[PDB]
């Protein structure tokens, strides 16, 4: 299909932003870092999934005809709030929302993809609340909702 | 898994409003030194009180339009918190039925 | 809140040397650049806004009072310089401030509101700034500072 | 005529204070704008329920 | 709208530094009163304290121009014409006719809402030019008022 | 009964309105005028009764204490406007609620008290009464509501 025209501008934006060299070229690491940053969830599955049809149109750069296709089949996913809550629910050995935050660290270091030591402690004080006490996902999801 | 996506999702939006932020900081500040060092080259004898003079009366019709103004916007304020108990009032005796 | 009449001075003065003429009503063009001649900073999309309520008179003239308008809403708003300094290495991935020349060319021709090339050179040559080296955030902070 | 210009310049002082009076006002009056809009939304739906 | 002339403006900040020998610009209760009713419109002693307690706002009760510029932008909303209060003042005369004593209107004007200082009756006895026992228009004096 | 000291303030400055020579002892006729404007809803015939407790004071004329006896015995008089709309309704012929101004003059006038005719016009005047056409109601609600 065809994407909103303001859409397509702060596509723009975002690849030459996150192309250093000025050239119009988005490396895998890049790629990966846009997909996150364009607001949709990317799967860690997906995200190589995308890197392998990058590979399969080849050179290991995108073009901006290929950022626009990319885009497309970014937009043809959806993301649910209600999902993750959910799920996070399910993640709590109690369940009640509150949950040891260093724990969480620990799993999602153990179980999924390994979180680096940056981004854990650039979440544990976003968190705003100790590690040890408990710490509530349910404001994380509601400040994913906000976005 | 579904985690580690909505923590990365949430990492790079938040690197990408803080480069925005950063972005717009830069060029309007620079559009402000720019501007400034203008204004420093532009720098003449002196003024004239004259100029002054005459915008002083547009100045006392825009006092006149402020307190005006206010005044409107205070009325509208108070027709506003009536509505507001009517709708207050009504819908809660009707609820409580 | 209150000022002192140096100041009021330095706005009259402002006026009047902005005025090519002596009759007064500078384009609204200058309109925002006399604003930034306060040493403030007002967004792109904050002086288009003021623009549009300008224009409510229309004929493109200013005035003084509309002037005093425009510094009262700026005013409204507060920023301090270590934000800024904060703002520019927050771009920079490796956060000591250094970065290349090509980078903040890159960086202005990206903006959302489009600054020449033959602007970032100048600056370039105002703050000295070499393209091979990374260029040190307080070297441009000094004069930032200074405004 | 000292005491008249001095007059001018407490007047051209005074016009900011009015400024941020009418700007509060403003934002004031939108906000409760959207207080009477949700109130009303919320009061209807539990009425009808 | 209806933006006021240099002229008349001028001519009322000339009025109000004559009258403030001080020239500092501060106003009183006395002096509020006294620019109140050099503005020429029609001024309300319960919007005279009500002003006073907007003065008192800032304390001391004592304030300059910007005091006056909210008081004439507070008083440019009233409209009022001469020709009105002197049909108006037909609902005084139980006749009718116009022609009555000034006795019964100086007992009006001293008993009948806020009471008037009795200075004040003399002096309007001695302006108003009319004699008590003979019944003359209190028109002939709004005339004379409408030119003010 | 003794009301509040802006009750009698108000009762005194009424006095000292409908007495032409503040004398302080005033007539039936204008003692009437002073009840009926300073808000009571008297009866014609409860006016005459207040006339004969008047002359058996004596003189015909009223006293302030006096005075104050009478509202403490007439505040305890409430009308409900619903009274009268039914009133002005059976005064109707047609029973629709709508009755001609000259019908509603001549019905008011040919029976009761003989009210002048200049107060009638005075109740056609103010109230957008039309002559020929029938009364609006609401007209009557509201000139009772201001009484």
């Amino acid at each position: 299909d065809q994407l909103t025209e303001e859409q397509i501008a702060e596509f723009k934006e975002a690849f030459s932003l996150f192309d250093k060299d000025g050239d119009g070229t988005i490396t895998t690491k890049q790629l990966g870092t846009v997909m996150r940053s364009l607001g949709q969830n990317p799967t860690e599955a997906e995200l190589q999934d995308m890197i392998n049809e990058v590979d399969a149109d080849g050179n290991g750069t995108i073009d901006f005809p290929q950022f626009l296709t990319m885009m497309a089949r970014k937009m043809k996913d959806t993301d649910s709030e209600e999902e993750i809550r959910e799920a996070f629910r399910v993640f709590d050995k109690d369940g009640n929302g509150y949950i040891s935050a260093a724990q969480l660290r620990h799993v999602m270091t153990n179980l999924g993809e390994k979180l680096t030591d940056e981004e854990v402690d650039e979440m544990i004080r976003e968190a705003d609340i100790d590690g040890d006490g408990q710490v509530n996902y349910e404001q994380f999801v509601q400040m994913m909702t906000a976005k | 898994v579904i985690i580690q996506k909505r923590v990365r999702g949430w990492l790079a939006r938040t690197h990408y409003k803080r480069t925005m932020k950063a972005i717009v900081y830069l060029q309007c500040c620079f559009r402000r030194m720019m501007a400034k060092r203008e204004l420093k080259k532009l720098k003449i004898e002196a003024r004239s009180v004259e100029r002054y003079k005459k915008l002083h009366i547009g100045m006392e019709n825009k006092i006149m339009q402020l307190q005006r103004k206010v005044d409107e916007q205070n009325k509208d304020y108070k027709c506003l918190m009536e509505k507001l108990t009517n709708l207050e009032g009504v819908y809660n005796s009707e609820t409580e039925k």
